[PDB]
This record gives structure tokens, C-alpha cells and sequence, in this order.
RNA sequence: GGGUGAUUAGCUCAGCUGGGAGAGCACCUCCCUACAAGGAGGGGGUCGGCGGUUCGAUCCCGUCAUCACCCACCA
RNA sequence: CCGACUUACCAACCCGAUGCAAACUGCGAAUACCGGAGAAUGUUAUCACGGGAGACACACGGCGGGUGCUAACGUCCGUC
RNA sequence: UCCUCCUAAAGAGUAACGGAGGAGCACGAAGGUUGGCUAAUCCUGGUCGGACAUCAGGAGGUUAGUGCAAUGGCAUAAGCC
RNA sequence: GCCUGGCGGCCGUAGCGCGGUGGUCCCACCUGACCCCAUGCCGAACUCAGAAGUGAAACGCCGUAGCGCCGAUGGUAGUGUGGGGUCUCCCCAUGCGAGAGUAGGGAACUGCCAGGC
């Protein structure tokens, strides 16, 4: 050719693995160039049409699977 | 196919599979007809010798269990890919 | 490209023009959509598109 | 309704007091009528087209539709989102309205009416009772016409059975073709 | 001979062989050859043993292959140094492993199914073996 | 059926209402019957249930689907509601159309004490 | 093999914007005499193959089939 | 106005025999990788700022893949 | 130089002048919002329709559609009105 | 208890076809619209006053291997670790252990409430 040029996959990996959490925020659940794939759930309100789990809590994240075809939700544990 | 004698297993998978297999044993099972699967270990001897005859598929067998006597059929036969050897069996309850 | 960038006048006379980029050469369209005001920041009618 | 009142219990009987019908509700009833006329054929002159819906006023007493088209297809000329037709199609109150129109006043005017509907029936009221150009309907002070004009008229059921369906164009006067 | 007239990739990864796969039962006929060991077979290995066994059986019976090639291969068409990109494809190439059963007979008798399979397996890199239907 | 396509109409915005939470007043109609249930968040338990069924409706009203029926419903859950202490929470319609006898329910119930 | 281009009426091609196929010569036929000629009509195209992108694919893309030509360079 | 003969002739849709996929997924592991509470042993091993570097050219043996003739004291990478 | 679908081993990182397809702009609308809607394709039947239009019913199904290329999301639709 | 209906719990074994059945109560056709209101067309949605007729369409409940849907046992594949060898890969010991295939399941379970019996 030409080229196939192989590009790049770039970093901006998973944050949203295990039980962790911050200090003053965390978004539990954001991730990059995907959408639709997980959801938000429980008292505390995430973000908008991303639907990331959104908290300004000391407290860690839950990962649960709710509701109509076993969706994987996300929201603020208990402790 | 005149009556044939079996034992009770309790060790299995892999490891014991293998030291069954040992050139004396051969692991197989007996399930269906409304009663719970039963695992068990049968001697060399007789069967290999039987299912060179079609009539050890198509018509029922007698095997011994506990010293009591029930009847089966043949239904799967699980063979060895580069031997001619037996690794599994299958019976049906009658 | 040829679509090219272009400035509205307002409704009330601002020196401030608001920026669009919309042909006007080749498939003019024309623009009225009224946006926010840097004199009173209460809006006015940008209009006409040259 | 006044055309129901009658058809519940004055005819049909067949399928309601007779064999294997004890449910007066089973058997099928008239209520909509597939009257469609389209515009799309003539989307390169774009105005030929333009107010020929405006005068259905003596087949459709309904308001028209502006309608979209089902693909879009080139060697047709059409978007998917450009119109398509006009709708005009009656159900319900305007259609047994019509329903007392048709085959019932018009009968000095045909010019050969030898049976409308004769098959390609199915199980959904599939009688197709279509002019093949009209016949004018009667009306005060009528003296300029075209050619060409007629519409395409089925009964349609929300039924199964046109079997069945022969009672219902057998309990009201019908023709077909022998 | 033996290859798709159409293909989704050309250029594959050549790969190594489990020891394992499909096969065993005898399941076409009464009578078939396996392969009992591992190598590389070829379309023009297949099509030399289809017509030596057309030599023993000639018009009896009917014969069966479960057997084609598992990838296309690519190759350069002179002696040369590598490099510039993969070459192209003019055969394909499969691996095989001991339970493979290649070929199966039936309408003939075991003593010419088995004089057919030796006349066949002659034309193979690998030592083969006869092998019955096991009435199941 | 005819109710799947209206119960449509409600899903998203049902879960816009649950970022409020709290309980559901569960409005539901038919042509001869009005109805109001309140429902816990979790669906476990009710707080207070009224309908134009009741003796203090079906003696009064001509026919227990009338617009007078709807108000009649609406200033009976409105005095049930400020018994069992309900205070401002959102409204709950099950995929109706608010204008009409839903409508007349709810200002009905505006008026007997019901927060909204 | 590696590369740069192309394929439309019998023959030589026009038309390479993503919008329903065209000229000259021939063919066949009439007027002119027996005929090259002059004139007038009549007749046929998967516009190379197969998928893909699309409202739409001769046309844009990929890959073959065929054709024309350059390169087997460094010691 | 639609009929009859032939055909290892084809086939939506469904299925069995049969052999299959990194750029396919209507099933599906073992470990690895990280946070929090807590204990035991330790070379205080830690993380961070300040002074000084040197270095960014490497080979081999198992494990597992791509690449080559599943050739080469071959080659490109992962893993320890 | 920039975007990924694979190579990649279900931490990150990551190999071929390897394999496949793109960006250097367009869209005042495909933008905000209230309410409403459900595809392609294939089968049959229906007026002036003559494989094919206008439309009626079925079968079918995260096969349509979304500025633009792959994967991911899409019915509460982000698709269309 | 058994049913009629509502909004949920759970995220399908619960479905569709075929068959059985009710309206007494509930409910959907259905009655009437000229009325308060409306349709990119419409008494379709919605509106407003209902009961002449119906258990049909629809609807709830239920039965049943035609179809959709779901799969045990053992053996096998794969794998973590430590040891051995006749080492383009295999063995022995051992924790974990699929998927297809076979037998089989298959037409739910139900929480809270108003009313009918």
C-alpha cells in the first residue's frame, strides 16, 4: 500500500472494579467511549443519560444485577 | 447377554478416572425410570467381550448392584481418541 | 472548506456580531435565531446573515 | 347503532339461534371500509395532484390526511418522509353511513353490474365492491366531468373466516357474479 | 482442487495441532481407515487415495470423506528471504490427530475394504489403521 | 388488551418520579369505577385506598363512573391521606390522561387537604 | 513475483459528478444504377466478474478475470 | 392453462449424520489483577520532598502465542 | 498526526513496512422540550399499476434506522412524527 | 378459602398454538353525542351522559410435551500448584472443573389492598 497503521487502544482504564471508593466524590461507575451498559440505582441519584453512579460520599460502591433482563446496576453501599 | 456384577464408587474425576482405568476397571452410571443416578465401578472381564454383539443395544440387560438384581439398557459408550480403549458407559433404567 | 464563516448584525445595533459557519456564495439560507447580548446579557435578535 | 340494531337480531339467525351458535357476538359485523386515494404517482410536476383530495366531498365525508410513504425508491421519485396519498378511508359512524350509499340509489345509473366480488376472498371481509369509473352519485346541478375517476372499496372484517363472511353478504342485498 | 470459491480472510495463523478434535465413530458406513498419529495433509494427498480406492472398489458400493481442508496457507513461489508482507494462497492444508477416521465403505466386503484402505493409505506421510462400525 | 400501550406511556417518567422516591396515589379508571390506592415505595403495604365501590359513593352518585364520582373519590383519599399524615409527594396516574376525571379527583382532593 | 493504469455496439471510442447509454464505419433495407460514393430508415448493449456503501452503482470501495507496460537495480 | 417424465439439481424454514472460526456468540471455567478491616514475621523494608547519579545497545532456560519449511547457534511479543 | 475492530493471554502496558475500515468536516438541523409512534425482508390479495409503487393481513425479528468507518448503546427508544 | 381488578416483588420453567370456562360481582365490547372537549384523519386516543344488548372479539383463570423455553449424574475439555520423563509434548499426585450429548423439567411462584361468593 499504504498502510493497515495499527493505531492506538489509548489508557483511560476501568475505574469501576471492586469494592472501593474515594473521599470527598466518586463516580463509581465511569467509564470512556461506552454507554448504555451499566445503570444507576438506590436512594442516591447518579448522572443523567450516562446513568454513572455519582456520590460526594466517604462510603464504597455496590454492583448489583436488578430487575427486567438482569440489568447490571451500580449504587452506594451501607456501613 | 446373561447377568453382569457391579460395585459402588464414591472417589471420581480425573485422577480416579485414570487409576480405574488401569487395565482392570471401567467407571459407568445407571439413571432414568422415575429413580436417582447411580455411579459405579465394573470389572474388565465380560463387557468389553459383550458390546462386540448389536444384541447388547438392542435388547435389555441384568446387572447385579448391592447383591440385588435389576434391569437396564445400553444407551452411550464414551471410547479413547488415539487407544482402543473404554473411558465411559451409559445404562437406562427398564 | 467553501461553507466559510460568517457574522449577523442585531436588532439593536450592537458592535458585537454573532459567528456562524453558513455558505452565502454558493447556497445562501439566510439566518434569525436570537442569542445572549454582551451590553445588557438580556438577549437580542441577530438577523439577515449578510 | 341504527344499521347494528337490525343485523343483531333480525338476520343471520343461521349463526346465532341455529347449530353449534348460541352467542349472538360470534358471527361477523361490518365496520370499516379500506377507501384510499393516493398523489405520489405525480411528484414530478408536484401541483397536478395538489387538490384532487379537495373533491372526495361526494365519496368521503371525512377530513383528509397528509400521509408519508413506506420506502424510499428512486425510479419512483420518493423519500420515505415525502406524502404519499390522502387517506380519506372510513371506519366506524362515516362508514355504515356509506354503507347505505352504496348499491342502494345509484341502481338507474350503472353500465353493466355483472356482480362486482366474485373471489379472491380470504378471511378478512375480502369482498372488493370497486366501481371501475364512477358512476356519479345523485346531486343538485352537476354539468362538467372527467375521465378516468373511480375508487377501490373492501369490506374489511377484523374476522377470519369469508366463509362465514357469505352470511354477512348474504344477510344484506349483494349481487355477485355467477 | 479442494478449496471455497469465496472467503471472509485468506491471510491466518498457521497454529499447532491438540491431539485431540471430532471423530472416532464410524458413523457414514461399516468400514473406515483413521488416521492413529499426528501430521499434514493436502488436497492432492485426498484426491491420490480417492483414486486408488477406485482401483480396488471401482462401481461398488458408495464412499465417503468427512474429511476437507481446515485453513487456506500462504506460500511465495520461488526460493526467497522473507519479508514485504505474506505471500498467497494456491492450497489449502489441514492438521491431523489419531482419532480422525478419513474415509468410509459399506456396499463391499471387509476383506476388500480393508486391501481398498491399504492401497489408499500408501499415498498418506503417516502409518494408518482399520477400523469397524463397533455395532453402536 | 387496551391498557398495555397506555401503561407505555408512564415507564419513563415513573422512573424520573423514583429520584423523588416516597409513595404512589396508584389513579385508575374504568367507565363505571373510580379509583385511588396509596402504595408503599416497595409495593410491601398500603397506606390508604378509596374508590366510587364505597357505600358513601354508590348510594349518591346516578352512576359510579360520572365526573362527580371522580371529585367524590378525590376529597375521600384527601381526608384518608391527612389521617395517616401523608405529606408533598408527587402524583401517580398509571399512564391516563390528567384533563377529564382524573383531573376532577385531584382538585377535589386539593381542596379536602391532600398535598400536591 | 513487485508496481501503475484500463475494460461500453462487430471495430476504434465519447460520456469518470452517484441519476434511466451515445458518434463514425459496418450490418440490413429503400431512393439513385450493377457498385465504392450521395441521401434516408431500421436493429442489438448485465457499459468485465462477484459482494459491499446508498434513495440510487457503468460510476465509489474491496477482490478476482483479462489486457498494456515498467522493475528484478544493491558488491 | 396449466399437466406428466427426469435430475448425488437448488432451497426459505426445521432437523440428523459430519468437520470448523482472532477480525462470530441464543453456553462458559481455573488462576491472575485491585480495595477495606485484621493478625504474624522483617532487613523501618514504605511514600514524599531536597543534594549527587548512572542508564534508556543485552543473552539464556521453562510456560504460552504470532512469524519461518511446527527450518536455522531463526524471528516478533507476552509470562516467570 | 488523529479514530479503532483483531493480534492481547477476560490487571494496565504491548510486537509485523501484519489484517481490516475511517478523520483533518459537515449538521441551525439530525439542537432544547411537551406529547405521540414502531422496522427491514419475504408471502398473498387489492381501481383506472402493466416483477415494483398507492395499501390490507400474515410470516419475520435487538436483520431497519442513526450525518460519516468498526465495535458498543438504542423500544423508557438516542430511531421517526 | 375461591375469585374479579389494581400497582408491585422476582427476571421466565411462567410463553404461543390447541383445548376447557365465567360476567352474579368485576370488565371489554357496546348505547348516545347536538351538549364540557377533541383529532397532523377519527368519538382511535381523549372528552361527557351511560346500560338497550353480549360472554363473541377482548379479558382473567385453568388443562395439555405441537412449537417457543430450560437441562442432571458420570466421563471428557480447560485450569491452579507441586513433582517426574521414552520432551514440535506427555505422565504422576492433588484443589477447581466446563459446554455439547443423554435421562429429565416445562404451561410459574406471589405481596399488599378494595369488592363479589
Amino acid at each position: 500500500g499504504g498502510s493497515t497503521r495499527n493505531g492506538r487502544d489509548s489508557e483511560a482504564k476501568r475505574l469501576g472494579v471492586k469494592r472501593f471508593g474515594g473521599e470527598s466524590v466518586l463516580a463509581g461507575s465511569i467509564i470512556v467511549r461506552q454507554r448504555g451498559t451499566k445503570f444507576h440505582a438506590g436512594a442516591n441519584v447518579g448522572c443523567g443519560r450516562d446513568h454513572t453512579l455519582f456520590a460526594k460520599a466517604d462510603g464504597k460502591v455496590k454492583f448489583e444485577v436488578k430487575g427486567p433482563k438482569n440489568r447490571k446496576f451500580i449504587s452506594i453501599e451501607a456501613e | 447377554m446373561f447377568t453382569i456384577n457391579a460395585e459402588v464408587r464414591k472417589e471420581q474425576g480425573k485422577g480416579a478416572s485414570r487409576r480405574l482405568r488401569a487395565a482392570n476397571k471401567f467407571p459407568a452410571i445407571i439413571y432414568g425410570g422415575k429413580e436417582a443416578p447411580l455411579a459405579i465401578e465394573l470389572d474388565h472381564d465380560k463387557v468389553m467381550n459383550m458390546q462386540a454383539k448389536a444384541e447388547f443395544y438392542s435388547e435389555v440387560l441384568t446387572i447385579v448392584v448391592d447383591g440385588k438384581e435389576i434391569k437396564v439398557k445400553a444407551q452411550d459408550v464414551q471410547r479413547h481418541p488415539y487407544k482402543p480403549k473404554l473411558q465411559h458407559i451409559d445404562f437406562v433404567r427398564a | 472548506g467553501i461553507r466559510e464563516k460568517i457574522k449577523l448584525v442585531s436588532s439593536a445595533g450592537t458592535g458585537h456580531f454573532y459567528t456562524t459557519t453558513k455558505n452565502k456564495r454558493t447556497k445562501p439560507e439566510k439566518l434569525e435565531l436570537k442569542k445572549f447580548d454582551p451590553v445588557v446579557r438580556q438577549h437580542v435578535i441577530y438577523k439577515e446573515a449578510k | 347503532a341504527k344499521l347494528h340494531d337490525y343485523y343483531k337480531d333480525e338476520v343471520v339467525k343461521k349463526l346465532m339461534t341455529e347449530f353449534n351458535y348460541n352467542s349472538v357476538m360470534q358471527v361477523p359485523r361490518v365496520e370499516k371500509i379500506t377507501l384510499n386515494m393516493g398523489v405520489g404517482e405525480a411528484i414530478a410536476d408536484k401541483k397536478l395532484l395538489d387538490n384532487a383530495a379537495a373533491d372526495l366531498a361526494a365519496i368521503s365525508g371525512q377530513k383528509p390526511l397528509i400521509t408519508k410513504a413506506r420506502k424510499s425508491v428512486a425510479g419512483f421519485k420518493i423519500r420515505q418522509g415525502y406524502p404519499i396519498g390522502c387517506k380519506v378511508t372510513l371506519r366506524g359512524e362515516r362508514m355504515w353511513e356509506f354503507f347505505e350509499r352504496l348499491i342502494t340509489i345509484a341502481v338507474p345509473r350503472i353500465r353493466d353490474f355483472r356482480g362486482l366480488s366474485a373471489k379472491s376472498f380470504d378471511g378478512r371481509g375480502n369482498y372488493s365492491m370497486g366501481v371501475r369509473e364512477q358512476i356519479i352519485f345523485p346531486e343538485i346541478d352537476y354539468d362538467k366531468v372527467d375521465r378516468v375517476r373511480g375508487l377501490d372499496i373492501t369490506i374489511t372484517t377484523t374476522a377470519k373466516s369469508d366463509e362465514e363472511g357469505r352470511a354477512l353478504l348474504a344477510a344484506f342485498d349483494f349481487p355477485f357474479r355467477k | 482442487m479442494l478449496q471455497p470459491k469465496r472467503t471472509k480472510f485468506r491471510k491466518m495463523h498457521k497454529g499447532r495441532n491438540r491431539g485431540l478434535a471430532q471423530g472416532t465413530d464410524v458413523s457414514f458406513g461399516s468400514f473406515g481407515l483413521k488416521a492413529v498419529g499426528r501430521g499434514r495433509l493436502t488436497a492432492r494427498q485426498i484426491e491420490a487415495a480417492r483414486r486408488a480406492m477406485t482401483r480396488a472398489v471401482k462401481r461398488q458400493g458408495k464412499i465417503w470423506i468427512r474429511v476437507f481442508p481446515d485453513k487456506p496457507i500462504t506460500e511465495k513461489p520461488l526460493a526467497v528471504r522473507m519479508g514485504k508482507g505474506k505471500g498467497n494462497v494456491e492450497y489449502w492444508v489441514a492438521l491431523i490427530q489419531p482419532g480422525k477416521v478419513l474415509y468410509e465403505m459399506d456396499g463391499v466386503p471387509e476383506e476388500l475394504a480393508r486391501e481398498a484402505f491399504k492401497l489408499a493409505a500408501a499415498k498418506l506421510p503417516i502409518k494408518t489403521t482399520f477400523v469397524t462400525k463397533t455395532v453402536m | 388488551d387496551k391498557k398495555s400501550a397506555r401503561i407505555r406511556r408512564a415507564t419513563r417518567a415513573r422512573r424520573k418520579l423514583q429520584e423523588l422516591g416516597a409513595t404512589r396515589l396508584v389513579v385508575h379508571r374504568t367507565p363505571r369505577h373510580i379509583y385511588a390506592q396509596v402504595i408503599a415505595p416497595n409495593g410491601s403495604e398500603v397506606l390508604v385506598a378509596a374508590s366510587t365501590v364505597e357505600k358513601a359513593i354508590a348510594e349518591q352518585l346516578k352512576y359510579t363512573g360520572n365526573k362527580d364520582a371522580a371529585a367524590a373519590v378525590g376529597k375521600a383519599v384527601a381526608e384518608r391521606a391527612l389521617e395517616k399524615g401523608i405529606k408533598d409527594v408527587s402524583f401517580d396516574r398509571s399512564g391516563f390522561q390528567y384533563h377529564g376525571r382524573v383531573q376532577a379527583l385531584a382538585d377535589a382532593a386539593r381542596e379536602a387537604g391532600l398535598q400536591f
